[PDB]
């Protein structure tokens, strides 16, 4: 599943692929995913130091 | 009147308040004596569970059927009591009576305590008994016939149920009876019937009403009450037994 | 089963029209839908057909003894019926909010108008009086089904004729028609329903409105009002909020109308009479329109009752006889016989004992 | 033990007992609300002829645009992150049936429920069959609404360790809206027992739960000393819950407190529940004044 | 607690209803009243595919997915 | 329904002789009692145990005496449930609850020397006085049956049959002529009208005055009939459990006792609320 | 031999243990039903005391049993069927059932179209996983090589036989169908 | 497998119950049991077990003649009998087996109402006879109609004399009288099968898999009263001759039976 | 018998525009959602209702655009004279109940509670006079003590026409005696009719002011309960702060 902002592909398929706002999206609501999480990862960890996306 | 039966006259006044006989006189007798009871099962053949019960001027027939589709986690238990338009003194209207509906659910409190109904989820039970002669205690007969039916159509119970009756004589000094029969029923003050376990020795159903007012004269129904419960059940326990023998070895 | 449901084009359609205030079969606001009176054979009984929708009124009578009070009058009992057949949705037992309402309307409408004369009903006091029993049936439905019912029980209730006795002394005797002449009824006056319709909150009504412009209206309106110039019911139903000039305006029209159909019913009564007195033929079946396809008339056919006799003859003569073998019944105790193969001992005992 | 047979007595009106004059606006169904050039109807409300109509009696509110009207007897509406106590009804296939004295009733999700093990094993269709086991019929749970349906229908959800289905104790249903809005409606009163002030209207009072999801039956006896608690606290909360006071956690407190004098049976009588409303608001006056 | 003996009409209620020549004549049967199939294989013996178990022990011992 | 939980921490309580009211095991929440609250009837009561709420209605009529007996009248019971008590009492439903609770007490009222029946005859085989007791149930929360039977008894009480002196002689005015007074009447000697008190049992003790929640959590119970002077009438058992030949006997004596304070205290407070007549005002339903 | 009563003393505790169809109180064993006295020794002594009628008239299913079936009506989504024997004895009355999209195959797939797969008038072979809803009761299965349709039923009245594990043909009119073919 | 399974006993000439195809089950009757009656007979044919049950009592004569005493059947069925019967008001079946039996009543003129009268115009006796079937297998109107009119054999009157001044109803219940009955109809019931087979006694499961019934009453004169044909497959004349001629010999077992109980007493 | 005397008092000595006296309660019941209890003169009536819940059955039975108003009727076996018991079939308390369902369906704004049901029971203790319009405004009182918002405070009121003259409120005595008797059930504010009812005949000239003064009497009603609610909503208001 894709779930960029401008194309939305299979949104209850088995593997999610997202930009990092959407993981905070549904991490402030419950949104029942949480509980069949077993591997979370990310690509890009540098963006700590990012200036306005940190 | 009725659209869903033949219609005759609109009134009719029954011959017994015309009757010039005037009544009689019962008698007198022991009081420490059972009439004789013979006891049959498995008598109707597309039933899968029957008995009939006779026993004096007492003539009534029970059936039972199965568990039929629809406190679940846990079966019901319907009832249906009825009783031959040809019993007793008068005829009776077909469509039904409180009195039709009161003993039935005098009847459905006192075989519920017996079956275990945890053992049939989202089914339910019917139990139909027919009183075919009214010839003296009679909610004694449609409790014994009908837990009876149930152990024969091999559903799962605790224990049976063994019914009795008691009634009051009228004279200034009163001495209650056992197994009354209606010429000492309608003479009488009061009248007691009593549901024992007879192995777990536990009461399932009461029921009394009359004259007697002293709280010294029910210690003794209900105990004589429990002592003809305990005398009435060796014949229901060879009924069983022959019940048994015969169903099996009819394979 | 139920009824089709309804589309949203057809409501668009209707409203557009009642906008234009324009109908689909022509007929203009203020009309009714033209009307056919069909009379039977036997006294008190009448088909009615109000544009499509048909009524059957059949009036019956016969003698009862009068309850307690009352004992110098008659009783009148009444009870519509909605057949099946008028309508699919119409079921023995699932459209009870309907039939509640419109025995009401007609029982009101009929009983409390106090047209039939339910004095001059009586034999005896105390003693057997003549109960009437009117009957109406729906055949057909097609909308405005109270205004043909109650045209439908006017007509039959002023066509019946009752049977006739002779009272003296303190005797009682019951002619026929052949001993004395039926005799007719006394009518007062004849109260006369009416319907409106209203569309789109009251801005616009339409009179006498069928089963498709019942679907497309919010509430119902009935004014029944018998002839001279007397109100006799009204009854506001449906979703409608009214005002008070409109009530008004009702009122007259229920005025006309009425007037106008009883010309018609009073013409109808008067050439059905002519007909049965001048002595031509009457009923149900010189009814049948002759013009149409489907209708056929054929006199009577002797087919040929020539050839029964030897048919049945021979067909009782060719066939096997009764049999012989005889059974013989077997004795118990007097009470209980047994015949059939039978049972081996004389009787169970000691079986398992 | 004499069986008291007291007689009734006529109520007096006009709450002259105390006197106040009311310095808000009432409306009842019917009358016009201000009808300026533009503004917002609220709920209570409605719009007829360029007139603002009234639709339930209340008083009105308005903050800076906006004229509605507060009813003083309505049913439940849910709204995100609200505190709700319900019980199971109905339990389907894929779901429970709850209700909350609300219009409708309330789903609760399978997807949203903490299973017994309390971490990640599994989720697959295997549990579906157990689900209907466990939460059965008549059993109470404590969830927290998770969003609004577009009937009116609320979703609630069970995500967290503080949620989930309750134990021992006695549950006081009253009308919801005696509960006051607040950021912690779980306590811990000093006394011997807890309590959870449901914004739904239902009140639950439980025993402390000793040191330290219904995991834990613990079907044991309690001890004599937390049910004379339990007791004072539920008659305590009929107490102020009936006349008018607004319900949190000083009140009882103080309510509480104020009742130890006399025993807790002989408290059912019309003036002795009044001497204690009164005292309870003179404290409350010379607290907060 | 003695038991009796019935009586005419419970020994009547229970009744249990359980070639030697011909009688009741009319009533038999004689007096009142091609196909070339070719058959496929009579049973399919299953000793084929079966996906179900295909697919199952396909992907377990494949354990590959790529 | 209550959870398994509830129903454990309540059973418990009861076995330690406390109750989420506050109550003892054997301790009876108050009534409140009120007569003459119905205008076209002949008596009235309004009982009110809790949230429950009872509202009865007795009207004298004339009759005709039955066949068995001549110098008698008779009483009809007819026990509504109103549909307003509670919505799934709409319409059809509460049948069978009425024709329960007006058999019981019809049983409580079968007997000779209920309250009298030579008073109500006035010509043998040819007139007699008839009764018509009207319950309506208002709300239903819980012990309906001593919260009935107490409104029967305080019903009866304040009946009033006004007395009639027609002579019976067809020279004379046989057609009924009454006393023309529009308050003459007599009063009905309800001393000893029985009423019913219900036990509950749950775990192995006997509660009096169970609520709907403590009903629920027990499995049976046994109804007596016992009037003033300590005399038992009628005797049936409700429930779905078994009870054992013990607690019957050890039932009847906190029966008993409960009813004769019961009846104590009613002859008490009847007597109160009569001793003051037409002061003190009638306040009901408003 | 000998039989029973729903309740009798049988045995203690130590003295075997209860089986099918009994109950225990007060340490002894008591008769539930009306059969026969079977006490099963196996091996490790201490029987199993059960009583069985061995004359069954009528049985309530089970979460899990095996049970031939009647198909009744069939829809897109599920067919409804009719419980007609408790995996061999006949029954006396029909019960009622609920094949839902995911019981089909045995492995719970997509596709899995249901009009081609239970044609009404046959007889099938499936296993109950639950006792259901109101709505669906027993929510039978047939997610096994061994359960599917056993004995189907021609067009025009003619006994069927099993061609494939997919795939039906006519043996009189050579007509090709779809079923869903059970292990004999 | 259902047509065909019977099939092969029907060209076997031996049907399941053990029958060459053309004649009855075994039937036994008892009289005089139930003693709260005026008169009771009970019925057995192999299963289908029906008790009938007759109680006299008093009744205004109608307007139109009033020199008649009704007569009242019914027929019950419990859902006890059978299982699929259901709680409620009486059934389809039920109805129908009551207004066949009434259908009987009249047209076979078995009593006359002019019997029952005492005095003209003010009272008559009125006979209330219920039927109650204890056991549903097959052929319900020939059991129903035989327990009718064993029982009508056996209801017995008391002597009734009304007097002058007092003109009330003074019963000699010692002197009791009989019953005068003129007739004796007793029906028989074919069941046909798919186009051409009829066999006799039929069964619940045969009328379950039949297409069609057939039902015959006879006199003791060879009249017919009545011809019950509910529907179904299509029947000739010489069926229809082939079944009076088993008829007849049915007719004289039966009326056999009823001449020899009642002597027995 | 006179039922207009010429000076121009009735029977009980009121006049010819001239109403009873009420005596209203609100909140009468606690388990209830609501409660009323009104004594239109020597006419007792009592209503209770209940608030929007779930559709008992659940047999697919809703409505997906507004809610289910649902009514019934009762009545005591004491309220009149004769005794007069009636099972629960009757085609009367039907058809009451009907035309309350038909007026309850025009006042509440029930397009606020899709799928729901409303339970409205209205019972009575006394019947004397117009029972209709005693029963309208119980439940009218009833429904606002439970909160359920409405256009309008719906109220109805009966007349007469008895030698030239139009009554006002007429009672049982009045009422049989065979006059042009008619019924309405208005809105104050905007005037209009839900339902409107007449029997007996009655010539078309008098229809306007026989209705005029239906209207006026309504409108006479309308003040009275108004006062009522006002100072229960002053005394609720009162109470809170």
């Amino acid at each position: 599943g894709l779930l960029t902002g401008d194309v939305q592909l299979h949104p209850e398929a088995s593997c999610l692929i997202m930009t990092t706002e959407i993981l905070r999206s549904m991490l402030y609501s419950g949104s029942d995913v949480i509980r069949d999480l077993e591997w979370v990862i990310f690509d890009e960890v540098h963006y700590i130091n990012d200036v306005e996306r940190g | 009147g009725d659209h869903r039966r033949i219609r005759g006259p609109e009134e009719s006044q029954p011959p017994q308040l015309y009757a010039a006989d005037e009544e009689e006189a019962p008698g007198t007798r022991d009081p420490t004596r059972l009439r004789p009871v013979y006891a049959r099962a498995g008598l109707l053949s597309q039933a899968k569970g029957s008995a009939y019960l006779e026993a004096g001027g007492t003539k009534v027939l029970c059936a039972v059927s199965g568990p039929r589709q629809a406190a679940a986690l846990r079966g019901r238990l319907l009832c249906d009591f009825r009783r031959a338009p040809f019993a007793g003194r008068r005829r009776r209207a077909p469509p039904g009576g409180c009195e039709e509906r009161e003993l039935a659910l005098a009847l459905q409190e006192a075989l519920e305590p017996a079956v275990r109904l945890g053992r049939y989820p989202r089914a339910q039970l019917e139990v139909s008994a027919l009183l075919l002669e009214d010839g003296g205690s009679a909610l004694a007969a449609a409790l014994t016939a009908a837990a009876l039916a149930l152990a024969d159509a091999g559903v799962e119970m605790y224990d049976l149920v063994v019914g009795c009756g008691l009634s009051l004589a009228p004279g200034p000094a009163p001495t209650w009876l056992l197994d009354p029969t209606r010429l000492e029923e309608e003479r009488a003050a009061a009248g007691l019937t009593v549901a024992l376990m007879p192995v777990l020795n536990q009461v399932a159903g009461l029921l009394g009403s009359g004259e007697g007012g002293l709280t010294e004269s029910w210690a003794e129904a209900v105990r004589l009450g429990l002592e003809g419960c305990q005398r009435l059940y060796p014949v229901l326990q060879q009924s069983l037994v022959r019940a048994a023998r015969r169903r099996g070895a009819a394979a | 089963m139920k009824e089709t449901p309804l589309s949203n084009c057809e409501r668009r359609f209707l409203l557009r029209a009642i906008e234009e205030k324009k109908r689909l079969d022509g007929r203009q606001t203020y009309d009714y839908r033209n009307i056919r009176i069909s009379f039977g054979t036997d006294y008190g009984c009448c088909i009615v057909e109000l544009g499509k929708t048909r009524v059957l009124g059949q009036v019956s009578c016969e003698l009862v003894s009068p309850k307690l009070n009352r004992a110098t009058e008659g009783i009148l009992f009444f009870n519509l019926e909605l057949s099946q057949m008028a309508a699919p949705a119409f079921e023995p037992g699932r459209q009870s909010d309907l039939l509640v309402k419109l025995n009401r309307l007609m029982e009101r409408c009929l009983r409390n108008s106090k047209c039939i004369d339910t004095e001059s009903l009586c034999v005896v006091a105390g003693e057997k009086v003549w109960q009437i029993r009117v009957d109406l049936h729906l055949l057909n439905h097609d909308g405005n089904i109270i205004d043909a019912a109650s045209i439908a029980a006017i007509v039959a209730l002023c066509h019946f004729r009752r049977p006739d006795v002779s009272v003296q002394g303190d005797e009682v005797t019951l002619y026929t028609p052949e001993e004395r002449d039926p005799v007719p009824l006394s009518i007062h006056h004849m109260p006369i329903c009416v319907s409106f319709a209203f569309f789109q909150q009251g801005t616009y009504l339409l009179v006498d409105p069928n089963e498709r412009e019942e679907r497309v209206m919010d509430g119902l309106l009935v004014i029944a009002m018998n002839k001279h110039r007397e109100i006799c019911t009204i009854q506001s139903s449906g979703g409608i909020m009214l005002l008070k000039d409109q009530v008004l305006r009702c009122s007259k029209i229920a005025g006309v109308k009425v007037a106008e159909i009883t010309e018609l019913i009073l013409k109808a009564l008067e050439n059905d009479q002519k007909v049965r007195k001048e002595g031509g033929k009457f009923g149900f079946a010189e009814s049948i329109a002759n013009q149409r396809i489907t209708a056929f008339k054929m006199e009577k056919a002797p087919i040929d009752t020539s050839d029964v006799e030897e048919k049945a003859e021979e067909i009782i003569a060719e066939a096997e006889p009764p049999s012989e073998v005889v059974s013989t019944p077997v004795l118990w105790t007097p009470g209980t016989a047994q015949i059939g193969e039978g049972v081996e001992n004389s009787w169970g005992d000691l079986e398992d004992s | 033990m004499a069986m008291e047979m007291r007689l009734p007595v006529a109520r007096k009106p006009l709450s002259e007992r105390l006197g106040r004059d009311t310095k808000k606006h009432l409306v009842v169904p019917g009358d016009t609300i201000t009808t300026d050039t533009g503004f917002m109807r609220g709920h209570g409300t409605y719009m007829g002829e360029e007139k603002l109509i009234a639709s339930v009696a209340g008083s009105v509110e308005r903050v800076n645009k906006l004229i509605c009207v507060k009813a003083l007897k309505t049913r439940y509406i849910g709204e995100v992150g609200d505190i709700v106590v319900g019980r199971i009804t109905e339990v389907q296939q894929k779901r429970w049936k709850v209700e909350t004295n609300s219009r409708l009733d309330s789903v609760l999700l399978l997807s949203s429920m903490n299973l017994p093990g309390g971490e990640l094993r599994r989720r697959s269709a295997e549990d579906e069959l157990a689900m209907r086991g466990f939460l059965q019929e008549g059993d109470l749970i404590s969830a927290e609404v998770q969003a609004v349906f577009s009937d009116g229908a609320v979703s609630l959800h069970t995500r967290s360790l503080k949620y989930g289905k309750l134990g021992q104790g006695v549950l006081v249903q009253v009308s919801p809206s005696l509960v006051k809005r607040q950021k912690t409606h779980f306590h811990d009163l000093p006394c011997g027992a807890s309590v959870i002030l449901g914004n739904n209207g239902f009140i639950w009072i439980y025993p402390t739960p000793e040191h330290k999801g219904g995991f834990i039956a613990n079907l044991e006896p309690v001890s004599l000393a937390d049910r004379e608690v339990i007791s004072r606290l539920r008659n305590c909360i009929i107490s102020l819950v009936t006349q008018r006071m607004m319900l949190y956690d000083t009140s009882i407190l103080y309510c509480y407190e104020a009742s130890l004098p006399h025993q807790i049976k002989d408290i059912l009588k019309p003036e002795i529940m009044e001497e204690i409303v009164m005292e309870t608001r003179q404290r409350l006056l010379e607290q907060e004044g | 607690a003695l038991a009796a003996r019935p009586s005419a009409f419970a020994s009547t209620l229970c009744l249990r209803y359980p070639r030697t020549l011909d009688l009741y004549k009319t009533f038999l049967y004689s007096r009142q009243v091609e196909i070339s199939p070719l058959v496929a294989i009579t049973p399919f013996d299953f000793k084929s595919a079966s996906p179900d178990d295909i697919v199952k022990a396909n992907q377990k011992k494949a354990f590959t997915r790529e | 329904t209550l959870s398994e939980a509830e129903k454990v921490y309540i059973v418990h309580g009861v076995q330690e002789d406390l109750r989420v009211d506050g109550r003892g095991c054997e301790d009876y929440r108050c009534v409140e009692v009120e007569t003459d609250v119905v205008s076209n009837t002949s008596g009235s009561a309004r009982v009110k145990l809790g949230h429950t709420d009872i509202l009865v209605g007795v009207k004298a009529e004339m009759g005709t005496p039955k066949l068995e007996k001549p110098n008698e009248g008779y009483l009809e019971f007819f026990v509504d449930c109103s549909a307003s008590a509670t919505p799934e009492f709409e319409g059809r439903g509460g049948d069978d609850l009425g024709t329960e609770i007006a058999n019981t007490l019809y049983r409580i009222f079968n007997n000779k020397s209920s309250v009298d029946l030579k008073t109500l005859c006035i010509s043998p085989r040819e007139h007699c006085w008839v009764l018509y007791v009207d319950v309506l149930l208002l709300e239903c929360g819980g012990n309906l049956f001593d919260a009935i039977s107490i409104a029967v008894k305080a019903a009866l009480f304040n009946t009033r049959i006004p007395r009639v002196r027609v002579l019976e002689d067809e020279e004379g005015s046989k057609d009924i002529e009454l006393s023309d007074d529009p308050y003459d009447c007599i009063r009905l000697s309800v001393e000893n009208v029985p009423c019913i008190v219900t036990l509950c049992k749950i775990g192995y003790r006997h509660v009096v005055d169970a609520t709907l929640q403590e009903e629920a959590c027990s499995l049976a119970s046994l109804l007596v009939s016992v009037t003033s002077k300590g005399v038992v009438t009628c005797m049936r058992k409700v429930g779905k459990g078994s009870l054992d030949p013990e607690s019957i006997f050890e039932m009847m004596e906190t029966g008993k006792r409960v009813g004769k304070v019961l009846h104590a205290s009613l002859q008490s407070v009847v007597h109160k609320e009569e001793s003051l007549g037409p002061k003190r005002q009638k306040v009901g339903f408003l | 031999v000998r039989y029973c009563i729903p309740g009798e003393r049988l045995c203690n505790l130590e003295e075997g243990s209860p089986g099918s169809g009994t109950y225990t109180r007060h340490g002894y064993i008591f008769s539930s039903l009306a059969g026969c006295l079977m006490k099963s020794s196996e091996n490790g002594a201490l029987p199993v005391v059960s009583v069985v009628r061995e004359t069954e008239s009528q049985l309530l299913p089970d979460v899990g049993a095996i049970v031939t079936c009647k198909v009744s009506s069939i829809n897109s989504r599920f067919a409804k069927v009719h419980i007609l024997y408790v995996g061999s004895m006949p029954l006396k009355n029909s019960f009622r059932g609920t094949i839902r999209k995911e019981d089909v195959r045995a492995t719970e797939k997509d596709k899995v179209e249901i009009y081609k797969s239970f044609r009404p008038g046959d007889i099938v072979l499936a296993k109950v996983i639950s006792l259901g809803d109101a709505q669906s009761n027993y929510l039978l299965t047939t997610a096994e090589n061994e359960l599917g349709v056993v004995v189907a039923h021609s067009e025009s009245g003619i006994q069927m036989v099993p061609i494939s594990w997919c795939e039906m043909q006519c043996p009189k009119t050579h007509t090709k169908e779809f079923r869903k073919v059970a292990r004999v | 497998e259902p047509l065909e399974y019977y099939r092969r006993f029907l060209k076997e000439n031996c049907r399941p119950d053990g029958r060459e195809l053309g004649e009855f089950r075994t039937t036994t009757v008892n009289i005089g049991s139930i003693s709260t009656a005026d008169g009771s007979a009970l019925v057995k044919l192999g299963n289908t077990t029906v008790i009938c049950g007759v109680k006299a009592e008093f009744a205004a004569p109608s307007t139109d003649a009033p020199d008649k005493g009704y007569v009242v059947p019914n027929v019950d069925l419990p859902p006890l009998c059978s299982s699929r019967f259901r709680s409620g008001p009486p059934g389809e079946e039920a109805q129908v087996a009551s207004q066949f039996i009434a259908d009987v009543i009249e047209n076979s003129q078995i009593i006359q109402k002019e019997d029952l009268c005492i005095s003209p115009g003010k009272l008559v006796w009125v006979l209330y006879c219920d039927l109650i079937c204890l056991d549903y297998d097959g052929n319900i109107l020939d059991a129903c109609t035989f327990a009718l009119l064993a029982a009508l054999k056996n209801v017995q009157l008391p002597e009734v004399t009304i007097n002058e001044e007092t003109a009330l109803a003074e019963v000699n219940l010692k002197k009791k009288s009989y019953l005068n009955i003129r007739t004796h109809p007793v029906a028989t019931s074919f069941a046909v099968f798919d186009d051409t087979l009829l066999i006799v006694d039929p069964t619940g499961e045969e009328e379950h898999l039949a297409t069609g019934t057939l039902t015959i009453v006879m006199d003791e004169e060879g009249k017919l009263c009545c011809l019950h044909k509910p529907g179904g497959s299509g029947l000739t004349g010489a069926k229809l001759q082939d079944c009076m001629s088993r008829a007849v010999t049915r007719h004289k077992e039966v009326k056999k039976l009823m001449d020899e109980v009642i002597k027995s007493m | 018998l006179e039922l207009l005397s010429d000076q121009g008092y009735r029977v009980d000595g009121r006049r010819a525009g001239e109403l009873r006296k009420i005596q209203a309660r609100m909140g009468v019941f606690a388990q209830a959602d609501g409660s009323a209890y009104i004594e239109q003169g020597n006419t007792k009536a009592l209503a209770v209702v209940y608030g929007p819940h779930e559709i008992r059955g659940s047999r697919a039975r809703a409505l997906p655009d507004r809610a289910l108003v649902n009514c019934q009727y009762s009545s005591a076996t004491f309220s009149t004279g004769e005794r007069k018991r009636r099972p629960h079939g009757d085609r009367k308390s039907c058809e009451m109940g009907l035309q309350l369902r038909q007026t309850f369906e025009a006042a509440i704004l029930t397009q606020l509670h899709p799928r729901s049901q409303i339970d409205i029971y209205v019972q009575v203790l006394q019947a004397d006079g117009g029972t209709y319009a005693a029963c309208v405004n119980a439940a009218t009182l009833a429904v606002l003590d439970a909160g359920i918002p409405m256009r309008d405070f719906v109220c109805a009121c009966s007349a007469g026409f008895v030698d030239g003259t139009a009554l006002a409120d007429l009672s049982h005595v009045e009422e049989a005696a065979g006059g042009p008797q008619l019924a309405l059930a208005l809105l104050p504010a905007s005037g209009q009719i839900a339902l409107l009812e007449m029997d007996a005949r009655l010539h078309e000239d008098h229809l306007e002011r026989v209705l005029e003064a239906a209207a006026q009497a309504a409108r006479d009603v309308h003040t009275l309960l108004d006062r009522v609610v006002r100072q229960h909503v002053r005394e609720a208001s009162i109470l809170l702060g």
